DNA sequence: GTCAAGTACTTACGCCTGGTCATTACTAGTACTGCC
RNA sequence: AGACCAGGC
């Protein structure tokens, strides 16, 4: 019985005829599902993909006449549907262009981008829906807009691509570009943050604060930061364009809903009325608002005050009333992940965020580490490609108003209802959005007038090398923290932290300057790329023991808060709260429950002494980090996340299970290492700086890039002539199809001082081995 | 309707004025325009202990050890 | 131990409101109970009135899809209780003085400096020179 | 084993003369542009520490 | 390189009649220095040498 | 001969030359490598004439 | 780099002394009595208080490291060279370590006896917010293995939770190699310009 | 100001308010058949051959250490059976606060870890 | 890519044993130990050629520029 | 010293590393010099 | 040492040679007099009681037992009363008046002895708005003083205020010295290491400390009081024991010139753009930065 | 006159090799074409 | 000549 085996009779047969059905080695395709499945999600899915939802968030933007006290006619122009076509070439009837033809032309493999406008006039008299092509949009390979989507490895050979060719990359000017992943703060979760830079906001700012990063349903982000002032009050903070703004939160609390002034008291303070720290710091807040703003005594008067201030910077029209532009402040800034028709749920989360900040300054909590991967989230590169596509058709929808701004100002021959007038102004605007995307992929620079919620501005695309298959598969698993963090003389951001167990590889990290910052995944870490279900989960938390958030009067660490994807569902005690963290785990693995998905992350934070803020936090949204683990009652696959993992006891091997303390075990202790880290042989015998060098050098080898080298046209390429499969190999070597791409040669290596020409790091070769083709390459 | 150093209205929950910054025998709500007497608001009493970590010392460390 | 049940009121008879601590009212303030016949996901509306305030409330239709609150009246001499199927209503106190207070529709550059950054103020002090 | 891509043939840059820069008349940065290697500040002072002064010039 | 971080340039393509040879008749085709091991502690390369040769036999 | 980083002054010395016929690499003796701080895992080093 | 059957018996019976070192070192720092159980609620209360402070957790990780490094010196001075299967000068590993050809005694200690304590920035392995050092270990356990003291030589191999602790100390040597030379290279740059 | 379908209830039912009698606010999930029940513990019980966990939630709507902290004011019918009023029986013009709050809730037994089938040697 | 003539370490002609090896694994069902031994591969420097040859030219030859497909 | 991506003035062609003193006076590109990978050699 | 010439050194120390005649018990009790004692280090807890309705504070403060802090810190009951009277209330008034200006944008009886009425009468006389004072004259356990405000003032914290004044009020501080520690004798000699530099204040303790053997750490504080050549000798010995920890041998001919270049003008000049402004060569200054 | 609180300003290892990218709007003009 | 990216020691 073989302990392992090459399969010579199987791999030679798979070289002769590729499978006419689905591909062998399906584990290779699961390493690019975060790249493929994110670009699929911006085109298809519920609600028309994540690009139709991003159109709906931009909305209608108007500009009036000067023809006579009405302003004229409205021109409520909009986009309502964006759609991408597969790439077709025009030589009459259109042919299907395959990316083999696009590599040889040294052009960009790109498909047609079709926006349809809504040229409304006078709030709905007549509309002029005209589909307008906006240049060629660069489509990435093996997506639902590429022609390699549902092809067999037989048909991928007949279209010259490669048999087990994984997509995941854009072809831009004949160069296989690739958008990197970025690690960033989790969505929908306000983490208490201590930073000395919070004190430079002005006068009497402390270093205590809280910070939520909400995301809209189109995967666009927005932060909402609360600062603690030493004066006794607190201060909201946001940014709309690239500049900051500072609002006192009682103005925002009185704007979100109709509030009694004890509702602000009752939301923060629970039954701990006799807490003298919490009462007196709240005395300063409400009296300090009545002192500064003696007016503004109901909802509709606070809301008109806040709308008048931010009117000139939200580009509000002369049509918009102060009250209805005040909601446009609240709909697009404060805690946007609840959206419209969530004003109560935005309100409860604010009262939660004040109390967590008041419990932070009391010392009864700990600052959440923003660099620890417990509180981290992934920008997939596909969702960044949809965030940038929103703000280039937001700007395009504004460029067709700045053109009828000058036309009002300079010219006079204007009729908004004329079909030829629309067809004259749209010949004056830069419709070529696809060149503005091809400029992004070719350069990496992020040109946006409203700079997105992430810090860096450059380096978003990296040339996928195809210099080695170890190099090529490594681009699709690498995670970069940011270019802000590279040019920084600190050390504690680069450390290997134990929250990265089974998510980030401890080994696969480049030596030198990017050490600790660019690091790859464990190979079973998969990223959620679509919205998991939420809808049945409060229906099966209220029957489990949760009293709802509308009939509660509870806050503080003495209770625990129940939050599904960032909204309070209700309130329950700590002792009952740990039962319905364990009951939902038993019901999500036993898949008979029709509402708990397996892909749910149930993070329970138990009450402690001056630790993390306690509460049950359920997460099910996009862009999370997930890994499989085996759950010991009813042995089945359980899927957990990084925020979840730091309070449960998974055992590394089924012999080190201890009685009544362990809940899960790993499937294997080899799914903590990366792709490249599992392939070094007997890795547990090396010194750890020497395992980190093979992950770096082994993807710099002269090997075989592919077998379509007749049909490639890349500017530099390294091919080793006669490669071999190793005797000594992990079982993941034969599982990712690495026999399709040899990288070296089984060399008879004599560990001997014999020569004197190989002492310090050097080595020598037999001459008549190299006369016989040993290690030859072109 | 008296919690801590502050008072509220019994009818809409509005934070009432400071009863010593307002003239005699009457305190009016700024939203209900209902008026409470200065009696029944006799004295505002609040005790507040320091946070039991504010004074780190060698002698504090011997409290839990002994 | 055990608690005995006499009957279960299957009809809308009473209800529960939750305002805040110290909510009182004059004794003539009476309330209204509204109902549309759906299936057993009932959605009610509370309405009330005195001279200077309005008392209006509503059910939580997002959370009453799975909850069923019941008020009981227990005799401690016996072990018997009745059961009254009573909803619990999110309610709020609407004023009348500051209810319809409102500014103008549109109050016809430096205006965004009440909510501005600490060096945004210092740069426009240079813009006056 | 493995053969890495760091062959000698992408090295062994040598210059006797060649193209010079325009505004400094110094040799050009580059192997492919047939230019010179730099004797920077950290090599200059270690060429003072020998006490040799015609090697510096 | 090996698969254990044992990088190093080629230094002389050493001729076959000047190499060590076995009683088996073979001659190696890479000589590596043993001194690259103790400061580096890459014993995964030593156990690969047993596991490689026991596999080819 | 010279090798970066030229930390101390004995990282930049003066050698004689023996011209070798075969390949395109510099040939350094082992006694010099303690003072240049040089290993043979792909170090390149300057040659000023 | 093998040891005798007598040598591994010496090795595996001194490493049995380390099974209670992490608790005796914990009970010394927290000033609870000796021979307290590892699941004592008074011990688990004060260990959670030690974790929340940076300075109080510096002396917990210094007393425990002072004892498990005393276990390490007992293993190496017994098993080397007295418990080696092939000895000097035939032991080619130890011949180039004694003579200073390449290596050290601390290298052949990790090859043949014990890899030892994995030191972070003066400390042991960093701890999570919960009190676990890794998901494999229970929260706040007084085991010496749970704080980075690994008992696996490179000849036999390191456990997967010992492997992950050895990757923390391995990266830290590469971080100080890369980024911290920008602080020392500007020392010589300022020192030379005045003294040229 | 009445929205669609919201019919006002004309007539209402009894509410007999007079160691004396106590007012309990008891929670039930929607899948509980209340229309025939007899027992209730102080613990767990059986409803349709299924166990349900029952607790005491006095310390959320009020607190266990301080009098007069109630928020859920009970609404009672008037002396007309036509409209609703605040509960009042003490001649103090204060609402009648709840005494005992019972929260019927679902529960399910997690099986213990079979240490003999998962600890493979 | 294709089978190496004249193995690297000693110099024995090896390149003709490849298609016989695939015969001695498929038709005559023998394991890899016997099938290398019957082909006269006694030294393990010879035995690591035919055992671990990838023979990747069969994946190359399915990209033929000189025939319609 | 000029309010306004910006165009480098005549001061900034002198100041730092990538200036004129450090980049082109204190250290220069040189003629008559080579650089190649080293291989060890006894019998030297 | 070299690059910044930091007179604001990160951790100043001072080595004090104990005499060969005085006892080891006479040392670790002597260091209790030098090592400072904050008012923070003697208070168990402070219980304020704000009254309003004429806002009026009741600043009750609870110490430890007199058998507990006078054993640890050697602080008498009488000296603890003066720090409250003459150091703490004066600094408490310096913060309450500072806020009111800028916000405009169990126990026994009373007549035990009339000296308590007289000592209360001085506090009402000398201070600004303190209307009561009492101190535990038999056990030192508690102090309690009233503090009055007007109704014009909005609400002060007066616990965060009271804490930070207790952290700044000193019982027995020798200036620029925080803690005096007696370590084990390293290489023979008896050594007393302080966490602060003040040579003038340590010249008073002749009988305890050898005053002609006091080496130190701060190369600029010894420049100020022991002339130039002691700072030149301190800079070599403070740069020698940074290569002595790492077992790096560098001779005293290089450490001599780096010393003598940094003290070539009598002051203590760094190696940076400030320390080279006094130089003849202008291109050397135009080459550095 | 003296002492502050806050600003403004400068630094941040050496050498070496590859690749890619690079101004945009618009505005007035000459020419193309549909038209009567 | 820059901007970024990927490296080598
Ligand atoms: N001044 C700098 N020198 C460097 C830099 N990177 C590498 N080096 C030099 O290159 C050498 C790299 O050594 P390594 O990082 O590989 C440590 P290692 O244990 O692998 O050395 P060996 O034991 O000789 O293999 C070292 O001597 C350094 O002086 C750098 O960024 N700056
Ligand atoms: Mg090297
Ligand atoms: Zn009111
Ligand atoms: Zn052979």
């Amino acid at each position: 019985a073989r302990t392992a085996d090459f399969r010579t009779l199987e791999r030679e047969s798979r070289f002769i005829n590729p499978p006419k059905d689905k591909s062998a080695f399906p584990l290779l395709q699961e390493a690019v599902q975060p790249h493929i499945g994110s670009f699929n999600a911006l085109t298809e899915g519920p609600d028309g993909g994540l690009l139709n939802l991003g159109v709906k968030d931009i909305g209608e933007k108007v500009i009036f006449d000067g023809k006579p006290g009405y302003l004229g006619n409205k021109l409520s122009v909009s986009v309502e549907q964006v759609s991408i076509a597969k790439p077709m070439s025009n030589d009459a009837v259109e042919r299907k262009v395959y990316p083999s033809e696009s590599r040889q032309r040294l052009t960009s493999y790109r498909g047609k981008l079709l926006l349809k406008l809504k040229w409304s006039v006078n709030n709905g008299e007549e509309n002029l829906f005209e589909v307008r092509d906006c240049g060629g949009l660069p489509v990435m390979l093996q997506s639902n807009r590429c022609h390699l989507n549902k092809m067999s490895p037989y048909e991928l050979v007949q279209h010259k691509e490669e048999s087990d060719e994984i997509g995941g990359y854009f072809i831009v000017n004949g160069i296989e570009k690739l958008i990197r992943m970025l690690i960033v703060q989790r969505r929908n979760h306000p983490m208490a943050i201590i930073r000395p830079s919070f004190a430079n906001r002005g006068a009497s700012y402390s270093h205590y604060g809280i910070q939520i990063r909400s995301v809209r349903p189109d995967q666009t982000s927005q932060t909402n930061v609360l600062h603690y002032l030493n004066d006794g009050q607190v201060t909201f903070r946001f940014s709309w364009r690239k500049n900051e703004y500072l609002v006192p939160v009682v103005m925002i609390l009185k704007a979100l809903c109709h509030t009694s002034d004890r509702e602000i008291f009752d939301g923060i303070i629970g039954n701990d009325v006799k807490d003298s720290f919490l009462t007196d710091r709240l005395e300063l807040l409400l009296r300090g608002f009545k002192k500064r703003y003696p007016h503004l005594q109901n909802r509709t008067q606070v809301l008109q005050y806040l709308g008048d201030k931010f009117r000139v910077v939200f580009q509000a029209s002369p049509d918009q009333s102060d009250l209805e532009v005040g909601q446009e402040v609240l709909d697009r800034i404060v805690l946007v992940h609840l959206g419209k028709d969530g004003s109560q749920d935005k309100f409860r989360m604010l009262l939660f965020m004040i109390r967590k900040l008041y419990s932070l300054v009391a010392g009864e909590c700990s600052p959440d580490n923003p660099d620890a991967t417990q509180h981290q989230e992934v920008l997939l590169g596909g969702f960044l490609y949809g965030m940038i596509l929103k703000e280039k058709i937001d700007e395009y929808l504004q460029n067709i108003i700045a053109q009828v701004r000058m036309d009002i100002n300079r010219g006079m021959a204007i009729n908004f209802k004329d079909k030829r007038y629309m067809s004259r102004v749209l010949m004056r605007v830069n419709e070529n959005i696809g060149s503005k995307m091809q400029y992004f992929l070719s350069t990496g620079n992020l040109v946006s007038q409203s700079g997105l919620d992430l810090q860096q501005v450059s380096g978003y695309t990296v040339v996928a090398e195809k210099i080695n298959f170890y190099r090529f598969i490594s681009h699709f698993r690498m995670v970069h923290r940011g270019s802000f963090f590279a040019q920084l003389k600190t050390t504690t951001v680069r450390k290997l932290l134990p929250e990265s167990w089974g998510f980030l590889c401890p080994v696969h990290t480049p030596d030198g300057s990017p050490c600790g910052l660019l690091n790859h995944f464990a190979h079973k870490c998969r990223i959620s790329t679509q919205q998991s279900d939420v809808s049945r989960i409060p229906s099966i938390l209220y029957s489990l023991g949760v009293a709802p958030a509308s009939h509660t009067f509870a806050a503080g660490p003495s209770l625990c808060c129940v939050q599904i994807d960032g909204k309070i569902i209700g309130w329950v005690s700590h002792e009952q709260g740990k039962i319905i963290a364990d009951t939902l785990r038993y019901w999500k693995v036993e898949g008979k429950t029709p509402g708990l998905p397996i892909d749910l992350e149930i993070g329970y934070v138990p009450p402690s002494t001056r630790g993390q803020y306690p509460g049950l936090y359920l997460f099910g949204g996009h862009s999370r980090m997930l890994r499989p683990v085996r759950y010991l009652p009813l042995d089945k696959e359980d899927i957990v996340g990084p925020f979840e993992q730091v309070y449960m006891n998974i055992a590394v091997t089924p012999q080190e299970i201890q009685n009544n303390v362990h809940t899960h075990v790993e499937f294997t202790p080899t799914n903590i290492l990366s792709i490249l880290a599992n392939l070094t042989p007997f890795s547990d015998f090396n010194q750890s700086p020497r395992n980190m060098y093979q992950c770096q050098m082994g993807k710099q080898t002269m090997g075989t890039p592919g077998v379509a080298l007749c049909h490639r046209s890349d500017n530099k390429l390294y091919r080793l002539q006669t490669g071999q499969t190793p005797i000594v190999k992990a079982n993941l070597y034969d599982d990712y199809g690495m026999d399709n791409f040899p990288n070296g040669f089984n060399a008879v290596v004599a560990v001997i001082s014999y020569t004197g020409y190989d002492m310090d790091d050097a080595m020598i070769i037999n001459k008549s081995a190299d006369e016989r083709g040993f290690g030859y390459g072109t | 309707s008296v919690v801590g150093s502050l008072i509220f209205c019994l009818d809409c929950g509005d934070l009432l004025e400071n009863p010593n910054a307002v003239l005699g025998s009457n305190v009016e709500c700024s939203q209900c325009k209902a008026i409470y007497p200065k009696s029944q608001f006799s004295n505002l009493k609040v005790v507040t202990t320091t946070a039991d970590d504010a004074f780190p010392s060698s002698l504090r460390a011997k409290k839990s050890v002994v | 131990s055990e608690i005995e049940i006499e009957s279960v009121q299957d009809q809308p008879s009473v209800a529960v409101g939750s305002f805040f601590k110290g909510f009182r009212a004059p004794s003539d303030t009476t309330f209204d109970l509204y109902k549309k016949k759906k299936s057993e996901k009932d959605e009610f509306v509370l309405h009330g009135e005195n001279e200077r305030l309005e008392y209006e409330g509503y059910t939580d239709s997002s959370s009453q899809a799975s909850n069923q609150y019941v008020v009981g009246l227990f005799n401690p001499e016996k072990k018997s209780i009745q059961l009254y199927k009573a909803p619990v209503l999110v309610s709020k106190v609407v004023s009348k003085s500051s209810k319809n207070l409102r500014g103008p529709k549109i109050k016809s550059l430096r205006n965004a400096l009440g909510e501005a950054f600490g060096t945004k103020k210092a740069k426009k002090a240079i813009a006056d020179l | 084993y493995q053969r890495l891509r760091h062959m000698v043939n992408d090295k062994f840059q040598v210059r006797s003369t060649g193209p010079v820069n325009s505004l400094t008349m110094q040799p050009v940065k580059g192997r492919k542009r047939h230019g010179g290697i730099r004797v920077g500040e950290m090599e200059r002072d270690a060429l003072i520490g020998h006490g040799t002064s015609f090697l510096l010039q | 390189s090996s698969r254990h971080g044992q990088k190093g340039v080629c230094s002389r393509k050493w001729p076959t009649i000047d190499m060590p040879f076995s009683e088996t008749g073979i001659q190696p085709d890479i000589i590596i220095n043993p001194h690259a091991f103790p400061s580096r502690m890459t014993i995964g390369m030593f156990v690969e040498s047993l596991a490689g040769k026991a596999g080819a036999l | 001969m010279n090798r970066q980083p030229t930390l101390h002054k004995a990282s930049m010395m003066g050698h004689k030359v023996r011209v070798l016929p075969n390949e395109k690499t510099l040939r350094l003796h082992y006694a010099n490598t303690g003072a240049y701080n040089a290993d043979f895992d792909g170090d390149e080093m300057n040659m000023h004439f | 780099l093998r040891l005798t059957a007598e040598g591994n018996k010496w090795r595996t019976d001194i490493l049995k002394t380390s099974v209670d070192t992490g608790r005796e070192a914990a009970a010394e720092v927290t000033n609870l009595d000796k021979d307290t159980p590892a699941d004592d609620p008074e011990l688990l209360k004060r260990l959670q208080e030690i974790l929340r402070d940076n300075n109080k957790s510096g002396i917990l990780d210094a007393v425990t490291s002072s004892k498990v490094n005393a276990i390490t010196s007992q293993v190496v001075s017994k098993c080397v060279p007295d418990g080696t299967m092939k000895k000097f000068p035939c032991n080619s590993m130890q011949a180039m370590a004694l003579s200073g050809a390449k290596g050290s005694n601390v290298n052949v200690s990790q090859i043949m006896c014990l890899l030892g304590q994995q030191a972070l920035e003066g400390r042991r392995v960093p701890v999570m917010v919960s009190g676990k050092t890794l998901p494999s270990f229970k929260p706040y356990e007084t085991d010496a293995m749970a704080g980075g003291y690994v008992k696996g030589r490179f000849y036999s191999g390191i456990k997967p939770q010992e492997y992950y602790f050895h990757c923390m100390a391995g990266r830290e040597g590469l971080i100080d190699t890369a980024v911290k030379t920008s602080r020392s290279g500007y020392l010589q740059r300022c020192l030379t310009k005045q003294l040229e | 100001s009445i929205p669609d379908g919201f019919k006002k209830c004309k007539h209402l039912k009894n509410f007999p308010l007079n160691k004396q009698q106590q007012v309990w606010l008891i929670k039930f999930p929607s899948n509980v058949d209340i229309s025939k029940l007899k027992s209730l513990p102080v613990t767990t019980m059986t409803i349709d051959k299924h166990d349900y966990k029952i607790m005491d939630d006095t310390d959320i709507e009020s607190s266990l250490t301080q009098d007069n902290l109630s928020n859920m004011t009970l609404l009672v019918p008037s002396e007309s059976k036509e409209s609703l009023k605040i509960a009042s029986t003490a001649k103090d013009n204060a609402p009648l606060q709840f005494d005992k709050v019972f929260s019927v809730s679902e529960t399910a037994k997690i099986p213990a870890i079979d240490y003999s089938k998962v600890r493979v040697p | 890519m294709i089978v190496p003539v004249r193995c690297f370490s000693c110099g024995k002609v090896v390149g003709d044993k490849w298609e016989s090896y695939l015969n001695l694994l498929q038709e005559d069902e023998l394991d890899e130990g016997t099938a290398l031994s019957r082909l006269g591969l006694k030294r393990y420097c010879c035995r690591r050629m035919i055992l671990t040859h990838v023979d990747l030219i069969e994946k190359f030859l399915r990209y033929n520029p000189l025939e319609k497909r | 010293k000029a309010q306004g991506v910006p165009i480098p003035g005549v001061k900034q062609a002198l100041e730092k590393k990538e200036g004129l003193f450090r980049k082109h006076m204190m250290g220069k590109r040189v003629n008559y010099a080579a650089r190649s990978v080293i291989s060890p050699d006894p019998n030297i | 040492i070299v690059m910044t010439a930091s007179a604001a050194i990160k951790t100043p120390q001072m080595t004090l040679p104990i005499w060969n005649d005085v006892s080891d018990e006479q040392a670790d009790t002597f260091c209790k007099s030098i090592s400072k004692v904050l008012l923070s280090e003697v208070i168990d807890k402070v219980i304020v009681t704000e009254t309003t309705g004429a806002r009026s504070y009741v600043i009750h403060m609870r110490f430890f037992d007199n058998n507990e802090y006078s054993e640890e810190y050697d602080v008498s009951k009488e000296e603890l009363q003066n720090v409250i009277s003459n150091q703490f209330i004066h600094l408490l008034e310096a913060a309450i008046v500072k806020e009111i200006k800028k916000q405009k944008r169990v126990e026994a009886n009373n007549n035990m002895n009339k000296v308590q009425r007289d000592r209360q009468s001085a506090i009402i006389s000398h201070h600004r708005f303190i209307t009561k004072y009492n101190f535990d004259d038999e056990s030192g356990k508690w102090c309690e003083f009233k503090l009055e405000l007007a109704a014009d003032t909005e609400k002060l914290l007066m616990v965060n205020i009271v804490e930070e004044i207790c952290r700044k009020s000193i019982i027995r501080q020798i200036p620029h010295i925080d803690r005096c520690v007696h370590p084990e004798p390293e290489n023979g000699k008896r050594v007393l290491v302080t966490e602060g530099v003040n040579f003038q204040a340590m010249w008073d303790q002749e009988a305890f400390i050898d005053v002609d053997g006091i080496t130190s750490n701060d190369v600029a504080a010894v420049l100020k009081t022991y002339g130039v050549e002691a700072a030149r000798n301190t800079i070599v010995n403070e740069i020698n024991n940074v290569f002595s920890r790492y077992a790096i041998s560098v001779s005293f001919r290089h450490l001599d010139l780096i010393a003598d270049m940094m003290t070539r003008q009598g002051t203590y000049l760094a190696f940076n753009r400030q320390g080279m402004e006094t130089s003849t060569s202008s291109f050397m200054k135009m080459s550095y930065e």
